[PDB]
């Protein structure tokens, strides 16, 4: 029969998927918000357009939530150790990829908002770079989904 | 779960359990699990239990055309480095028709107050080779999930279980320490290399 | 503190794990598993002996080269304005390299002590062989680390002496005594290594 | 029943060390890479001096 | 079986849910309070408005408290190991997500408060960014509840 | 029945409840002491009025003492391992929560008293922020009581 | 028979293949994004050309995703320990190679963008350098493909 | 009957009490001595009064000594492992709580004497803050007594 | 006979042969790219001639790739532990040697190109120094080929 | 007879003898290259003379190579643990000695390459210090040969 | 019937009682010596008066020596594990207490002599603080004697 | 008879006695020697007097040598484990005590020699402080002789 401690790795997959995605989103929001705060003192009207980096950072927390809820609803008492490993792998693959995407979003958003304060034309390029930064968390989600549903 | 063999001398003295107990003579593998565990007619005559030496003499009548006997021989004694009576299975001894074949048992030891468990106490190299012979022999043996206790036994229960499966082994220890020395050397070298620097300015 | 954070984190995590593990083993009556005897006995004597030789020479060279660059930087820098430095302050380099010479001499001496066994049961390996292994390891550490510190010390003093010589030629012959006193430590390490391996015979 | 021992596999040393050291390596790699990204030079120093 | 030590992981889930959420709130209150003190020297009338970040930092600790109380009520002597792991997972999911939310709130509150000292229009932008940051703690709470009541 | 090592976690719960809470209170009192002393050079009349951060730091040590005395009194020889884990969890929940509350109280006390030296309007805001930092230790105490009594 | 713990190395192979490639792409995107933002203050015309470093960084994340998908698709419960180790090797070889490639892309992209603002001639050499820094991800991908499909 | 390693935790209780209380008292004395040495240059008549922080630092070592002597007297060959755990808990409580008290007293006394060089009215506030910082050692002693005499 | 876990060292040999070679090459490309960007502002004509350090940083990755491909094509299922160790040794001897060669290439390329901006005669000397730094990767390749084909 | 894993230590001897020698030689080449690049801009005609420390770093690498090749050819399948550990000893003996000798060559070569530009008489002094810094690697090679041919 | 490894702890008791007291006294003599010299460059007549802290640091080493000699005389081959634990406890409680007292004496003596050059009145205050610091080593001695003569 | 591994701790006693005493002597000589050399240019006539700290540092190496020779002479292959521990204790109690004495001697020698170069009358005070620092090595020697000859 399957081992008793098997559910541990699945539960850690869920908690990791949520925790590291939350850390990535927190860092992204922190840096982007600092950028917006510095930008505002000079260019007030850009404040709302410049919240977009915060939103793209929050996407990463939403991705972590998706994987965490999916794993949590997939957990069972008799979970085979193989499924527990799949869930742990998916959880980390989304959580740490989201952490990296949060780093990218935070740094790019801070620098890009500060720049867009000084030169409005940057906004489009900043959005493109933020998209390239967020698609990393998206790829992490894809890997997590393939692992988990497998 | 079939019950352990329990050599009794006014009380359970030797407890012996194995999920799958098989033997082979000239590669004629045979299974003794049913013939050993749960059979009330098992022939343990010739077994012996000193207060510091034990011998479980299992015997099977028709097997391989002769009444074969397997004597699991263990001892227990006071190891002065610690106050504990430690027990070791000195050997295993197979009596065929008119001859005896000896297996030494390499790693079966533990506090006498505890039983000893080990996956595959077997003479096969594929399965740990805890049993061993220096002279080539006709017999082979395998005891999947072998658990035994011959001293400080309490009723029908094995005491807490020591076992061979540990966090570290001698080979892994040698490897880990060699790798640790190499990692210190590499970290020193990498600290020096990383702390390299290049001039930020050049002369006129 | 970049790399030193990594070093300190590894150190602190390792020793926190060791404290917790020791407490757990002791408390759960599992102390009988923590067989330092089994470790020191099964870990092959060859490991200890060859680590001893390797360190005996390598730490001595890490001492000699360390002192050599410490003192050579100062020799060259001061020689830019006082070229007389180069020929005279080479004695510090000689004293730093004598440390590596101690290293090779003792590494060869220790390696002369290793012999094969053809025995693998610890009772068959025996006290003599286990002692040979540990004593060669001890000689290796002794000579290697004494020489490492001695080379670093002589390098520091040689740098100081070269800089002092840069400004007063007569000063060198008197600061050289400090380098001699530093150098004596390597000889002491060699003596202790010889005595550690005085009664060693693998076989 | 009979207080039978937990059936540790004989390969326990190898599997334990593989898991422990592979995971330590991966964890250290993640921590170091994330530290480098976290303390990455933010690059907007060309903008800082106006903001300060 | 249900080993005798099984409740350890549930107790650690409760302890984590409270401790890590409390540390998140403590950071989100320390940074925010330093920012408020630095701002108030020149804009004394903005103190009450600028205390909001402290309130959301406290909300993080309240999430932690909810999950910690839930785990401590779900604990039992015969708690099966699978349930114990679920509770540990919930504890970490709320605690460390709250810690990330607290860091985000602290940084955002400090920067935005020092900004709204100099540009009042930044206040509502701060509010939006802070709600995004606190939604990270809320996601942690959601996953924690799912795990605990799974 | 009960393993004879069961009380180790009880004694460590008591020792954690006191040690970590006292470290939090000590840091709070130290930072508040530096802040108060620095302010008092120019604004001596505020010396006594500005003792409040120190008091709200000492309250954290009082929470620690209450929980530690509870555990120490509720700790018999044959303590069930599960109850010993409960007491360890209570000790950590109060101790590290008090550590977080003490860090927050210390930083806020330093900042708030230094500001009050300059802007008298900041005292009420500082007290509000200190109350928010203090309720974290209070949550820790509540969770610790739930675990200990459970 | 194959050990139940075999799949752990495969799931870590996939998770590593994605996580480290994501970290490399995140560094490459972040530093190149700060470079683009700083450049755009003066030379807005160059944003859409200077975006190329970010595309190079993203291709590393795509390499990571492809290898992770191969591994995840090839996972099973009975996966022989040999195939599990092969998949861990593929995951590391592409993940850390992409990590190095992304770090190189970030550094050279930032330097090349900032230089190209000053000296347009630098653009072609920047393209060459980015290609040399990026084919490291391709070598990692080749090795990972061999190991994973072996 | 009782384990032979039982006394180890008792002797660590005693040594921990003394060592950590002495380290707290030593830190307090050192910081207060540096403060007094800096202050006395301008205001020599304050040297004798400014030794109060040193006295309250020494009282922490007295607490540690009292608990250490209680544990040392309670040690005997066959103490139950439970009693040894109690003594370890008392030692850790008194010692580390006194360490925190010594840290607080050191910083408070240094800052307070330096301030009192300038504003004499700071002395009463310094004494009160020292009392608050010192009752932490007293709480440690109370918990240590409750544990050690139990 | 050929224990089940034997392939692990060979697979790690392949992974090292690629990863550490890639890191050496990535560092070389990054550092030399920064040097080339700095040099190209004032001396545009030198950019295409100065790409040699980047080429020699890339070649380290080709060494790593060759050894990794050879190891990957030399991995059967029941590989003897002897050959698995040989392939780990080849992998390290090439990967870490390439890492050292990459550090040398990076430092020397940065210095040499930024100097060749000032003094044209330094170019041939830089090429010689880069060859000496490069042949370290070649020595690693030689040892790795011997070990891996043994 | 001999244990299955006996070849690991000799393999590590070979890989170390190459890797550490390569790291020493790389450090020496990098430091001497920085020195030569700085020196060239002012005194161009000394480049080819000043390239000597790089030659000696290459010689260190060659010592490493010789020991590594010797060990690799000595590695048989049934290598006794005694021979394997002899070869590990030789590997460290050459590798770490070459590492230290390479560091010394690098530093003294940098200093002397710079010095020769300001004071040409120092050329022979630099060379004489360098040959002493290199005979250390030669010593390591001697001991490694003796060990690996014992 | 006692373990032969029992005496290890008593040996470490003596070893700590000497080593740690020696380290504390070495620090107390070193800091005080630097202070005394830096003071003596200006006020030579204060040398012999200011040598007091060095002597009080040396008394810490004398405490350590007394305890170490006592433990050493108490060692035997058959020493019970209980007595060995007592002696390790005594050794730590004297050695580390002396270490703390040595740090306090060192800092206080350095600062006190430096000040006493500037302010002659500070001498008695310095002496009192040094007596308070010394009494910590004395308490360590008392606990160590109690434990070692049980 | 005695255990196989018993001599290990005696070997390490000898190794510690020499390694740590060499560390202390090397540091003392190096620190005092750089002090002496830097002094000498200002005051050439003081060198022979300033040598005294160097001799005091050498005496630490002499203590280490004496204890190490005693251990190495008494240490036979099959000494009792109790004697082996005694010799390890003597080795540490001389080595690390001499290390502390070496640090004290180095710091005091550097500071005192530099001061004496500026103020001749500091010489005798420096001699006294050096005696107090070097006597720690003598205490280590006394403990080491007691342990090793017991």
């Amino acid at each position: 029969n399957n081992p008793e401690y098997s559910s541990f790795f699945g539960v850690m997959g869920a908690s990791s998927a949520m925790v590291f995605s939350a850390m990535g989103a927190a860092y992204g929001t922190a840096k982007s918000g600092t950028g917006i705060a510095a930008m505002s003192v000079m260019r007030p009207e850009l404040i709302m357009k410049s919240i977009i980096p915060v939103v793209m950072a929050g996407i990463i927390a939403i991705y972590g939530l998706v994987v965490a809820v999916l794993i949590a609803n997939s957990l069972t008492d008799g979970i085979t150790l193989y499924r527990s490993f799949l869930q742990l792998g998916a959880g980390l693959s989304v959580g740490l990829s989201g952490l990296a995407a949060g780093f990218a979003i935070g740094i790019v958003g801070d620098a890009g908002v500060r720049g867009t304060a000084q030169q409005p034309r940057l906004f489009v390029g900043m959005i493109l770079i933020l998209i390239f930064a967020e698609v990393l968390g998206l790829y992490g989600l894809i890997v997590a989904l393939i692992l988990s549903t497998k | 779960i079939h019950p352990p063999v329990s050599y009794n001398d006014t009380a359970p003295r030797i407890l012996f359990w194995a999920q799958n107990f098989s033997v082979a003579y000239k590669d004629e593998w045979k299974d003794l699990t049913s013939l050993t565990f749960g059979v009330e007619n098992l022939n343990l005559t010739g077994s012996f239990w000193n207060d510091s030496f034990a011998m479980l003499s299992l015997t099977y009548e028709p097997l391989f055309g002769a009444t074969v006997t397997f004597k699991f021989i263990l001892a227990s004694r006071f190891y002065p480095v610690s106050a504990r009576y430690w027990f070791t299975m000195e050997r295993l001894e197979i009596h065929s028709n008119g001859s005896v074949a000896h297996f030494n048992v390499s790693q079966v030891t533990g506090p006498s107050i505890y039983s000893f468990h080990c996956e595959y106490v077997s003479s096969l190299s594929k399965k740990g080779s805890l049993l061993v012979t220096n002279v080539p022999s006709l017999w082979q043996m395998t005891l999947h999930n072998f658990q035994i206790q011959a001293f400080n036994v309490t009723g029908e229960q094995f005491s807490y279980a020591s076992d061979c499966a540990g966090f570290f082994s001698p080979g892994i220890w040698m490897g880990l320490l060699t790798t640790l020395f190499m990692l210190f050397i590499f970290t020193y070298g990498l600290h020096m290399i990383l702390s390299l620097k290049t001039m930020d300015r050049f002369d006129d | 503190t970049g790399l030193e954070l990594l070093y300190l984190g590894i150190f602190v995590a390792f020793w926190a794990c060791m404290i917790v593990v020791g407490i757990c083993y002791t408390i759960f009556d599992l102390g009988f598993r923590f067989d330092v005897a089994w470790f020191l006995t099964e870990t092959s004597p060859f490991m200890w002996s060859n680590l001893g030789i390797g360190l005996a020479i390598s730490l001595s060279v890490v001492g000699a080269a360390w002192g050599i660059y410490i003192t050579g930087s100062s020799i060259i820098g001061g020689g830019v304005k006082a070229p007389r430095i180069k020929t005279k302050n080479l004695v510090s380099i000689i004293f730093c390299e004598a440390v590596a010479i101690y290293g090779i001499i003792m590494a060869i001496v220790i390696s002369n002590m290793a012999e094969p066994f053809s025995a693998t049961d610890p009772k068959a390996i025996g006290h003599r062989n286990y002692h040979a292994g540990y004593s060669m390891f001890g000689a290796g550490l002794t000579v290697g680390l004494s020489n490492l510190f001695c080379g670093v010390c002589v390098g520091i003093v040689g740098s100081g002496a070269a800089l002092a010589d840069a400004q007063n030629p007569s000063l060198f012959v008197k600061i050289l005594i400090v380098e001699i006193f530093g150098s004596a430590i390597g000889l002491f390490g060699v003596i202790v290594a010889i005595l550690q391996t005085s009664r060693v015979k693998m076989g | 029943p009979y207080n039978l021992a937990y059936k540790y596999n004989l390969e326990y040393s190898v599997v334990f060390n593989l898991v422990l050291w592979i995971m330590t390596g991966l964890a250290l790699a993640v921590i170091i890479t994330s530290y480098n990204i976290w303390n990455m030079d933010p690059g907007y120093d060309s903008i800082i001096y106006r903001m300060t």
